RNA sequence: UCAGAACAAGUAGAAAACGUGAAAGCGUGGCCUAUCGAUCCUUUAUAUUUGCAAAAUGACGUAAAUUACUUACUACUGUGC
RNA sequence: ACGGACCAAGGAGUCUAGCAAAUGUGCAAGUGUAUAUGAUUCUUUAAACAUUUUACGCAUAAUUAAUG
RNA sequence: UUUUAAUUUAUUCAUUGGAAUUUUUCAUGUCGAGUCGUGUUCUUUGAGAUUGGAGCACUAAUACGUGUGAUACAUUUCACA
RNA sequence: GAUGUUAGGAGGGCAAAUCCGCCGAAUUUAAGCAUAUAAUUAAGCGGAAGAAAAGAAAAUAACUAUGAUUCCUUUAGUAACGGCGAGUGAACAAGGACCAGCUCAAACGGUUAAUCCUUCGUUUGGUGCAAACCUUUCGACGGAAUUGUCGUU
């Protein structure tokens, strides 16, 4: 709200906070991104390193759909079950959960983190990372490709 | 919660106090019998604690119980793990800085050319 | 990218007929008219030229004809088609 | 069958017989006034394929249009602005010559009528000749007939002047559907406006 | 919002330097008093105001649903607590219980008079009197903009179903009515002050 | 530009003030719409404003799994139902000339839906009393009492909304039924590798077929 | 030099592979202090690295199999960009 | 050096967009109910309430010119 | 007052005409040309060996066709129109 | 083909916020400027309606696939364009509002144009105090039309 704007605090100070010698002029450094690469090079260098120049291949019609793959790490996979069910599973080493990871909105299973030892888990997903697959297997589980 | 558990690992039974919020961790499987004072428990975390047969103490309760903090443990969450903090320090541009530039987005088109690879003048 | 209509799709996201399980479910008058038109109109100058080229007989000549067709009609497909038609016409004439 | 035959004949165009006809016809047209009524379509089949019908209120007008680009209208050749905009002489119009043809008949000469469509007829190097099919929306023969009747509505005044005839549709780029034409559809201008639009939200 | 080109409808331009007059844009021409006058610019009579107000100012604010809910809950709690209610300004000294709950017979009251009587019986006679007193004509220019009277805010009757309450308490000054389902924080905490005096039906409760 | 901030990207170099629409009309507009729909409903005494739509699977690899209401039922599905397109249109059901069926299962589902709809619906006679059987698809016209009874009951709008997900995502499996030897990553990568050549052969196969 | 950015020019190394010397060593140009150049574009090198967006192009390659839309398995797969 | 004869009133860091930091607040591996719907919602009500008996954003993972 | 829902009563007799599905025969038809397209020019586009448009030159194919499948091309699939 | 003060009709001008066509700048930004930008904007010229335009796929996808247009939320400040500088910048999908499909041409019907219109009429009705309206089917006399009307899909 206007009442707690700085300008209201500078009300009777002559220069309105923008300094007496170096005035407040309109667009002194140029307009917008302006002299990046000339008089504002240094700022660009120090805060915006890779800004100028282009790189890599064009990709003329992207379609972000084609390439959509939300990921989850195996660590989080057991979290995807409710507490009580999880407890039950822990109790019965004799029976394992299948987890349709796609149903919960993730396509790739990546392999960050530990899985509970021995507790076997069946994972249904579209993509697995080598390591994630290895983790699952080591635990006595299966990775089942779905589509 | 996981972090709390880790911190409690060596000395059990004594009461972890945390001046902030404690969040739950889906990445934990098992929860030990924890006695924790905090400013806030996210609901799920609280529920988990309850299930563990633990105790969620507020600060007043803690004070009542342990006014000199006997058998307590102050803990902090990860402070400089904040995403804002990743833009601080030496500016990206200064060499050997691991500061994220403020950029619209990620992808080759955005801040990945001159001064980011030996091929386009220089690096960093 | 590619699939096959025979066989169900391998239950995989990527690769050949990758995808889900699901079981798949699948003149004379004109000729006469054309003839009439031919009788009426004959051919157009470019067509005539092409025919002549074809008659010349060799591979080089054929190539030349094709080139001409491309130049006139635009596009290699159309030109090819035209050439084929002309060849057919020539054959017919020869009979 | 007859109409099929004449379609096929007219496809040939550069073939001797057709060529001769075209030569005669264009010559004849060169002589007549720029826009003038004709009693019967010169290409009945083609007219039919568009909108033409032998109902009382339907009329054909033969119209001649100069070929070529239109010099950028400026006092003397000189243009006063930046070099990008400086050229005259290779300035091609957004409208088709067909559109122009229909425009000139529709507008001041036959303001009473409604332009339905137009077809090609002939050309020389100086002129292109079109026949434009028009209709009298007040003739009851047209008012009553439920197919066609539509043109009697007031929303169809001067279709030719709003680029709503086939030629108009062409140069607005509504003939091409798809990804090739995404940027023009409700109208190019309209689309542009939409894209510019800043929607705020009272709540925000 | 000010109309778009307010103060800028003129053709005015500045005469520039060599006339011994400030270089504010001037109205051109002659004959009028307006000729030669300072034209647009915040300083000038007939000028445009500075940053003219625009319809695209942010008028509303999104508030987090959860936050709103929390606020509502807190207001309810406040309404509960006697001291808070008292602070908020109500003459509640003669009411026994401040989570004040009343039988469903209230929801069927047909007549404002009856409602008033009921209120009096409850102990809110004083409150009612205060409400009656405190219709006064506003200070300032509100008077000119259909905000003529200023009225203090009385109890809030919360009801489960309208079989008469809406209509009967309508017309008692400062008395407001809300369905339990659709509680409005604007009514529960007028001027953002906690602890309005709420009268609940038992069903509502 | 100064200091360490995002490089500014504000597309306001055109006369943007000319086309700012502020939506002061939102809630009121919504209310108006609601009113209009109510009016429409009233006009169609008893009958539902809403039209039957088939459930369909969304395209593209990312919405693949989800299901939502398409426009219109496909000739084949109508046929299955035992229904003419025109007739269907006349009732509350949408028809889609351009939609096609690849999946038997999908087709079955939509015909099931159609059947359900048919079962649900009771037809008011065209000219009063005179109860006659329909045309092609449409059911028979019920008598008066039945109609009255139906009216007295609530008009169900459960069918016009899409069927929500079946759920699963957690399912028990016996440990002895797991196949511990099935390299899934290997399968993937191998498949990826082999794609081009399988493509090379499919084309050949196609060519062969074409003669 | 300095923002302790760049380029440039150096100093110190490491991994290769060599030269010289009997060797220890010395050699990443000139005994040392100058002799020089971003983005974009072009250009020609490099590569069991990729792409051209529904696919394919070395190659029906190698095995089987039967005439057919057959089943496996291959680091090497058109021009142009 | 310039401006100021006097007096009264008017008279100049504002508003939006998007980003950031700071701080408050909520909830927290989530968060924001976006359009839109619904209500026994209808002076105020253009707010408030509600969210159907896996929407999208940002975040939760990075990195590569790229197949990945 | 405006209209538009529900509710109330239709029942006899005439016959021209049409419609939908359903069998079973036979028909494999027709499907928009100075138009599409290519070249070239200018414009316009985010459209990139040209997105649309236009001028000019050249000027097609018949559904097994021709047009899209965002890199110019050829040889050919496939999908969609 | 001209010609008619022939009989009957139509257009013209005003108004414009939204709308549709053309036509078309420059200030401005780039700290200069020339391509770019401003902007397919302002002005100019023409044309409609209560909305206009668009619209029933020579569409998108590469899926388990969707299915006219429009609009909103988004995709996305993304793909892309650009003295690759300044800056510009969509589309598909997804979620909604709303949802409506169609008829010419061509094919077919010659044991017959079945069509269509002008003028003149004729006689049942309905509301109105009148004024007017509303419909009802029936012929004539004209023409139009085989260079193609109507039905069938
Ligand atoms: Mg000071
Ligand atoms: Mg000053
Ligand atoms: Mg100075
Ligand atoms: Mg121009
Ligand atoms: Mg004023
Ligand atoms: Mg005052
Ligand atoms: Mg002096
Ligand atoms: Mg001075
Ligand atoms: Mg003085
Ligand atoms: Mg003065
Ligand atoms: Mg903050
Ligand atoms: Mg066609
Ligand atoms: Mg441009
Ligand atoms: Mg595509
Ligand atoms: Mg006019
Ligand atoms: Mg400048
Ligand atoms: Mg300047
Ligand atoms: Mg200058
Ligand atoms: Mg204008
Ligand atoms: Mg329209
Ligand atoms: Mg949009
Ligand atoms: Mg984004
Ligand atoms: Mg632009």
């Amino acid at each position: 709200a206007t009442r707690f704007k700085k300008n209201r605090k500078k009300r009777g100070h002559v220069s309105a906070g923008h300094g007496r010698v170096g005035k407040h002029r309109k667009h002194p450094g140029g307009r917008g991104k302006a002299g990046g690469l000339h008089h504002m090079r240094i700022n660009f260098d120090k805060y915006h390193p890779g800004y100028f120049g282009k790189v890599g291949m064009r990709h003329l019609n992207l379609l972000k759909n084609r390439t959509y793959c939300p990921t989850i790490n195996v660590d989080k996979l057991w979290g995807l079950l409710p507490e009580e069910k999880k407890k039950e599973f822990s109790e019965n080493k004799d029976i394992a959960p299948v987890i349709d990871v796609t149903r919960k909105g993730y396509f790739k299973v990546l392999g960050n983190g530990k899985l509970k030892h021995n507790q076997p888990i069946v994972v249904k997903a579209r993509y697995f990372s080598s390591v994630a697959e290895k983790k699952i297997k080591a635990v006595g589980g299966q990775c089942i490709l779905v589509a | 919660l996981s972090k709390l558990q880790y911190h409690m690992a060596n000395h059990p039974n004594d009461i972890a106090v945390v001046v902030g919020s404690i969040t739950d961790d889906k990445r934990l499987f098992s929860l030990k019998q924890l006695k924790v004072c905090a400013l806030r428990f996210t609901e799920t975390a609280r529920k988990r604690i309850e299930d563990a047969g633990g105790e969620c103490l507020t600060f007043d309760q803690l004070a009542l119980k342990y006014p000199t903090g006997k058998k307590c443990v102050l803990l902090r969450g990860p402070t400089k793990a904040r995403t804002a903090e990743k833009h601080f320090g030496k500016a990206p541009g200064k060499p050997k800085s691991k500061a994220r530039p403020y950029v619209r987005s990620k992808g080759r088109k955005f801040e990945k050319a001159r001064g980011r690879r030996k091929s386009r003048a220089y690096k960093k | 990218g590619r699939k096959s209509t025979i066989k169900p799709a391998t239950g995989i996201a990527v690769g050949f007929n990758s995808g889900h399980v699901v079981t798949k479910r699948n003149s004379k008058r004109k000729e006469l008219i054309k003839d009439v038109v031919r009788e009426i109109t004959g051919f157009s100058p470019y067509e005539k030229r092409i025919i002549e080229l074809i008659k010349i007989g060799t591979s080089a000549s054929t190539k030349r004809s094709l080139k001409y067709a491309k130049k006139k009609l635009g596009t290699h497909k159309r030109g090819k088609a035209k050439r084929e038609e002309i060849q057919k016409v020539v054959i017919l004439q020869r009979r | 069958g007859a109409y099929k035959y004449i379609q096929e004949i007219w496809k040939k165009k550069q073939s001797d017989a057709m060529h001769f006809l075209l030569r005669v016809r264009t010559w004849e047209y060169r002589q007549l006034p720029v826009v003038h009524r004709v009693s019967k379509p010169s290409r009945p089949d083609k007219a039919r394929r568009l909108g033409y019908k032998a109902i009382q209120g339907f009329v054909i007008y033969r119209v001649r249009v100069r070929r070529g680009d239109r010099k950028k209208r400026v006092k003397k050749g000189i243009v006063h602005g930046k070099p990008k905009h400086q050229g005259v002489h290779k300035q091609k119009s957004t409208r088709n010559l067909k559109s122009v043809a229909e425009g000139k008949v529709g507008k001041s000469i036959c303001g009473n009528l409604r332009v339905l469509n137009s077809y090609w007829v002939g050309q020389d190097a100086v002129y292109k000749y079109y026949e434009v099919i028009l209709v009298d929306p007040n003739h009851n023969a047209v008012r009553n007939n439920p197919k066609i009747n539509w043109i009697c509505n007031p929303v169809h005044k001067h279709r030719e002047l709003r680029g709503l005839t086939s030629a108009g549709k062409k140069y607005r780029g509504l003939r091409v559907k798809g990804h090739l034409s995404a940027k023009s559809r409700p109208s190019i201008r309209a689309n542009w406006k939409r894209r510019q639009l800043i929607k705020l939200r009272k709540c925000r | 919002a000010v109309k778009l080109g307010a103060g800028y409808e003129t053709s005015a331009e500045s005469w520039g330097t060599g006339r011994a007059v400030a270089r504010i844009p001037r109205v051109p021409g002659g004959g009028t008093h307006r000729a030669g006058q300072g034209a647009f610019g915040n300083m000038c009579r007939g000028g445009g105001m500075f940053n003219p107000t625009k319809i695209w100012r942010r008028w509303g604010r999104k508030v987090n649903l959860k936050e709103k809910r929390y606020a509502v809950c807190s207001s309810i709690a406040a309404s509960g607590v006697t001291s808070l209610v008292l602070a908020r300004g109500h003459r509640i000294s003669h009411l026994k219980e401040v989570p004040l709950v009343v039988s469903n017979d209230i929801e069927s009251l047909s007549k404002t008079k009856e409602a008033v009587n009921f209120l009096v019986s409850l102990g809110l006679k004083d409150e009612v009197n205060r409400l009656v007193k405190s219709k006064k004509i506003r200070a300032g220019k509100g008077k000119m903009r259909n905000r003529k009277y200023k009225i203090r805010n009385g109890p809030l009757i919360i009801y489960e179903n309208d079989n008469g309450v809406k209509k009967a308490f309508r017309n008692i000054p400062g008395v407001d009515l809300c369905k339990v389902t659709k509680l409005n924080l604007l009514k529960l905490a007028p001027g953002g002050s906690i602890g309005r005096l709420c009268i609940w039906s038992e069903s509502a409760f | 530009v100064a200091h360490n901030n995002v490089l500014p990207n504000v597309h306001l170099h055109k006369w943007w003030q000319r086309h700012v629409r502020v939506n002061f009309s939102k809630n009121i507009k919504k209310k108006k719409r609601r009113l209009l729909r109510e009016k429409r409903r009233k006009a169609n005494g008893g009958t539902p404003i809403e039209k039957l739509h088939p459930i369909v699977h969304c395209p593209t690899q990312r919405y693949n799994f989800r299901t939502r209401l398409g426009k219109g039922f496909t000739f084949e599905e109508l046929k299955g139902a035992g229904l003419t397109p025109r007739a269907a249109q006349t009732i509350g059901i949408c028809y889609d000339k351009r939609r096609k069926n690849r999946s038997e299962e999908s087709l079955t589902k939509n015909v099931e839906r159609l059947l359900k709809y048919k079962n649900s619906l009771v037809m008011i006679p065209l000219k009063k009393n005179k109860a006659k059987k329909g045309i092609g698809g449409i059911p028979a016209d019920a008598d008066k009492n039945t109609i009255k009874e139906f009216r007295n009951k609530k008009p169900l709008l459960s069918i016009f909304k899409k069927e929500k997900n079946t759920k699963p995502f957690y399912e028990t499996i016996e440990v002895s039924k797991i196949d511990k030897e099935f390299l899934a990553y290997k399968t993937l990568r191998r498949a990826k590798l082999a794609e081009r050549r399988k493509n090379r052969r499919q084309q050949k196969k196609d060519i062969k077929f074409k003669s």
